[PDB]
RNA sequence: UACCUGGUUGAUCCUGCCAGUAGUCAUAUGCUUGUCUCAAAGAUUAAGCCAUGCAUGUGCAAGUAUGAACCAAUUUGAACUGUGAAACUGCGAAUGGCUCAUUAAAUCAGUUAUAGUUUGUUUGAUGGUACGUGCUACUCGGAUAACCGUAGUAAUUCUAGAGCUAAUACGUGCAACAAACCCCGACUUCUGGGAGGGGCGCAUUUAUUAGAUAAAUCCGAUGAUUCAUGAUAACUCGACGGAUCGCACGGCCUUCGUGCCGGCGACGCAUCAUUCAAAUUUCUGCCCUAUCAACUUUCGAUGGUAGGAUAGGGGCCUACCAUGGUGGUGACGGGUGACGGAGAAUUAGGGUUCGAUUCCGGAGAGGGAGCCUGAGAAACGGCUAC
RNA sequence: CCGGCAUCGCGCUCCUAGCCCGGCAUCGUUACUUUGAAGAAAUUAGAGUGCUCAAAGCAAGCCAUCGCUCUGGAUACAUUAGCAUGGGAUAACAUCAUAGGA
RNA sequence: CCCGUCGCUCCUACCGAUUGAAUGGUCCGGUGAAGUGUUCGGAUCGCGGCGACGGACGUCGCG
RNA sequence: GGUGAACAGCCUCUGGCCAAUGGAACAAUGUAGGCAAGGGAAGUCGGCAAAACGGAUCCGUAACUUCGGGAAAAGGAUUGGCUCUGAGGACUGACAGUCGACUC
């Protein structure tokens, strides 16, 4: 082509968005923003998709429009603002918090949360370096820019991120023995305790993570996200405690409670 | 226009490629600048790719030359192109591009080491323990001129900057301009 | 000296000759010493470019290249270009239908560094570089005789 | 459903083909045709040619409204008020739609790289100095649409001249410290100094310097950087560093003076990061053909050095130098009724054949070529030439 | 089926490092196999779901088929090339006799 | 049972004077539109200095 | 001697000549030598005669062949003057010095 693409036609989009093959020709188009467009879940799925509070894209954004949607932290009126892993949704008319974060199955989960969670996100930092006259700053996968970080928050690290105050309140720094949910591949969602790192010069490092119950999975550096320090979580886990599990066994559940029911 | 793509070019076997595509503009090249050594200063603009500038120089009369040694960095008027590395014809039409060398004035490096009673002299004395000065360097200052390189890009900047030669640079040139 | 050979006076960008202060026990390009670098990836600058007097722009331990990307082996094929090689690359495509293989192969241009010495038929390990020519894409880093 | 039957003989057993027997998301054609659901459709020959119509414009409370209207209508001090058309300004029209002509490691696929680049927008951070002899900001320019009116031409979003009037259009012009360090440097005393007063935002180009170890006070990053980044010396005829616009009022006088304040926002400029992307780029992989065995190299073919150009690497191009590069593992050349893939038909398995077409990548707009604007085009529902 | 080991199992300082100790990295290269990563969707296979059935679709089902409850939107194959992990039977290329060996 | 020349009829391909004919492509050479950049050029147009002259000029300011 | 590949042609020096009956004029027809618009062999038994081509450097060259040729096939481009640049040498004590007529 001879410039940028708007469109996204519906069968090309992100599978985890369970958009329907026939619902259109179209698919929402993500637009620039924090997060990378294909690990986002933008407004418009949010509000009309899942909630069903619209029915109609025309709807949707008449809703932004008397803006009762604030995302993490500030109002925003785009229809197709990417929302990310770790974003708060909040509606004060409703009067409703949510974290995004994944099933076991790898799609976006919209987590009911009280207001003391919607303080505060959980971001990873991209790198840390200096800057204009030597200011050290911080990049993260959020896209966000941190002036002026502990001397101690380095690459890979985990911080915690006062939304009112907008400055680092605490910082996990990444390494062996804290739980981790993953944001990438067939394993995305699972969480678990790193084991082992494993390096190889030139290429990417690949992290051991085992699930409570035992069952053990590896993913790339790229695709981790430390939630707390040690087994204990600093952010509430979703309807499933990132546990993922063999087909066996979701069918053993149904009848299980298909014979209470 | 002018392009910079492979297509026209052989494959590597030596056998013919075809054109299965049309010239690009994100593929241009544009025809250079020969920059002259004349009291005319011109220096145009080029709007480039991101709606950036370019400073295409055609004429060149002044510069900002560097002494390494001294660490001492002046501006001065270029007089003349002596020696070019590519071709002897960007000599005889006296050409500024990267890497030519060009005579300059002397006039403010001589004052700077003029310059550099009791407070100023007790530097001065300071000073004036560590002179070396090359006697190849010093002879020059005599003839009121000094051997320098071009080191920026005059057609793609618009500036003529460059650097005294020393030591064993300003001694190669030297036996080559004998 | 035997270095410059040609039209300009060569030199390495940013390292000063003519240093009015100098120390040898400085960084390397620094206070006049040859730059020389680490290549990284595991592995070794011989001496002889340390320690070395060419000037190569185009040589990983002391030009301005940067090795990234691949990493290959090869035997040398012909070393009869200034500076630049031809290595062969052997390998077996599997033929699907008839449950076999066949012996095909590929020539990669490399430039080799003034630091090594290679004669026909040598193991040579390249690493891939920004293109350097027209068809050269790779570094000569090890040369196993 | 991993299957066969008729035909050579006077008869026999073979070889071997012909013929039958099933399907095709595979086309046309013929005969026939009641209902429900579903949906391909000028690709094949002519990327041949087109009458007509449509397919790209756009306005907010938040750039500019006495230019002429509409509705309030004025107590005739101020309003063009509230809504506005036209028009100047800004942004978009580089996406989508269509097709498959050229194109045979080419496009393309999986997989790499950018430390070799640009990137309007989003999101986050960031922003002093303009001159004042940095001893704290230094003043406000005409002229152009809509409109009025004179016209030419057969001519059409062909076109000229005069009269007005706006700016977030255009052009100017006020600028925030200790100056933090650095160089001069009257004199002072002798200096290891105190020094009176003269020279320093951010960008740009060049140069010098810093950015630290190894066991008997060294302190950011990478697998790897003269890296990030700092200091210094200058250099530029500097793109820049707000003369912009909304509602809401509501604390309190200093002259009680739209009075000192001070809020939330709309737009805008600049650096870094991010995002939406591209541009190149590594490895491997493609049909038939040898009645196609040599091809490339003067005039770029393969490499070297210095430049030039580019957004940037590179023979991309230039000057000089060397003689290389590919080939029975099929180079080079020819054919293709050849865009590539995801896929499709058939299928015991192994296969054979198809893939113009709705998803992804590419390419083109009658054939070639060259461009302007713009962040982005070698754009064709833009221009210029043939 | 397998760890974990002693026989007459060339080292470890440097990371994992047990209450003197397993389970250490470079001083030959590969194919082959094992497991994983990361792999566009649509199509293929395949789970759930009474569109009245079916081709389909990705829905829907219970509640008092009453101010809502409960949700789902699985999973697999992916030849070759590339990345990582263990095995080291088989089969390649290279190479101890100037001892320039440990 | 069966072979081949020859006579007759039809079908397909071959050689063939004719510097045969047509069409499309390519190598080189000659001419070369238009654009792009460069060099002079300077119609006229902006403080409309000054002379401090009487809307008029030239010395003009550079752009 | 100069030009040039050249004992070609053309001009010059040494040496030798101006010996070919003179004067006037400038008709036809001759003889010897030129040039001619447009056309281009129609002239003629017939391109007879004339014209066109022509040196050198670079490129490119078919049929046919006894494989040696054809071939200078055919078909193209260049060529003055001036000012420079590079290469190619000798001797003498990877250098230094001096010298050097010629070609591209
Ligand atoms: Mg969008
Ligand atoms: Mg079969
Ligand atoms: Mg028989
Ligand atoms: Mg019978
Ligand atoms: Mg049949
Ligand atoms: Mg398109
Ligand atoms: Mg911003
Ligand atoms: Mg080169
Ligand atoms: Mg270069
Ligand atoms: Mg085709
Ligand atoms: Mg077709
Ligand atoms: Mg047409
Ligand atoms: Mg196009
Ligand atoms: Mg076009
Ligand atoms: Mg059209
Ligand atoms: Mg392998
Ligand atoms: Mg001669
Ligand atoms: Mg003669
Ligand atoms: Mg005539
Ligand atoms: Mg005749
Ligand atoms: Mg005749
Ligand atoms: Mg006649
Ligand atoms: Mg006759
Ligand atoms: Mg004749
Ligand atoms: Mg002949």
């Amino acid at each position: 082509a001879r410039g940028l693409k708007k469109h996204l036609k519906r069968l090309n989009a992100p599978s985890h968005w369970m958009l329907d093959k026939l619902g259109g020709a179209f698919a929402p188009k993500p637009s620039s923003g924090p997060h990378k467009a294909r690990e986002c879940l933008p407004l418009i799925l949010i509000l009309r998709n899942r909630l069903k509070y619209a029915l109609t894209y025309r709807e949707v954004q008449s809703i932004l429009m008397q803006r009762h949607i604030m995302v993490d932290g500030k109002v925003r009126t785009d229809k197709t603002y990417p929302a990310g892993f770790m974003d708060i949704i909040s509606i004060p008319k409703t009067g409703e918090n949510y974290r995004l974060l994944y099933d076991t199955k790898g799609r976006f989960r919209l987590h009911s949360v009280r207001d003391e969670d919607a303080k505060f996100k959980l971001c990873k930092v991209r790198s840390v370096q200096f800057g204009q006259k030597g200011i050290p700053y911080l990049n993260t996968y959020d896209g966000r820019t941190i002036r002026y970080p502990d001397p101690l928050i380095k690459a890979n690290d985990t911080i915690k991120l006062d939304l009112e105050t907008n400055k680092i309140v605490d910082f996990i720094k990444f390494d062996v023995g804290n739980v981790v949910m993953v944001t990438g591949g067939r394993n995305t969602g699972r969480v678990g305790v790193i084991k082992n790192r494993e390096k190889h010069k030139g290429t990417f490092e690949t992290i051991h993570v085992e699930d409570a119950q035992g069952h053990q999975f590896a993913t790339r550096l790229g695709n981790v996200f430390t939630i707390g320090k040690g087994t204990k979580p600093w952010v509430s886990l979703p309807k499933g405690k990132g546990i993922k599990l063999t087909i066996i066994e979701e069918q053993r559940k149904r009848d299980a409670a298909a014979q209470a029911a | 226009g002018i392009s910079r793509d492979s297509m026209h070019k052989r494959r590597a076997t030596g056998g013919k490629q075809k054109a299965w595509r049309k010239k690009r503009k994100y593929e241009l090249g544009r025809q250079p600048a020969n920059t002259k050594l004349s009291s005319n200063k011109t220096v145009r603009r080029v709007r480039v790719r991101g709606g950036n500038v370019k400073w295409r120089a055609l004429r060149l009369d002044t510069g900002n030359f560097s002494w390494g040694s001294e660490a001492v960095t002046r501006k001065t008027r270029l007089l003349d192109v002596v020696y070019n590395s590519s071709n002897n014809e960007l000599v005889r039409t006296q050409t500024l591009v990267k890497n030519a060398i060009v005579q300059v004035d002397a006039a403010p490096f001589k004052q700077w080491y003029l310059t550099h009673s009791n407070n100023v002299q007790r530097k001065l004395e300071k000073r004036q323990q560590g002179r070396t000065l090359d006697s190849h360097i010093e002879e020059q200052f005599s003839g009121g001129r000094l051997l320098a390189c071009i080191s920026s890009r005059p057609g793609q900047c618009g500036r003529a900057d460059g650097y005294i030669l020393e030591g064993k640079e300003l001694e190669f040139y030297m036996r080559k301009l004998q | 000296m035997a270095e410059q050979t040609e039209k300009s006076f060569l030199k390495q960008p940013k390292v000063f000759l003519s240093t009015k202060k100098a120390d040898k026990a400085k960084r390397p390009g620094k206070a006049g010493n040859r730059f020389w670098k680490s290549v990284g990836l595991g592995f070794k600058t011989p001496r002889e470019a340390i320690d070395g007097t060419y000037i190569d722009k185009k040589c990983p331990f002391t030009g301005t290249v940067a090795i990234r990307g691949r990493i290959i082996a090869g035997t040398c094929h012909s070393a009869k270009m200034n500076r630049t090689i031809i290595v062969r690359r052997n390998y077996l495509h599997f033929v699907k239908k008839y449950q076999r293989y066949e012996k095909r192969h590929s020539n990669i241009p490399a430039h080799i560094s003034p630091c090594f010495r290679v004669k026909e038929g040598d193991h040579v390990i390249i690493g891939q570089c920004r293109p350097l020519s027209k068809t050269v894409r790779f570094n000569v880093l090890k040369v196993v005789p």
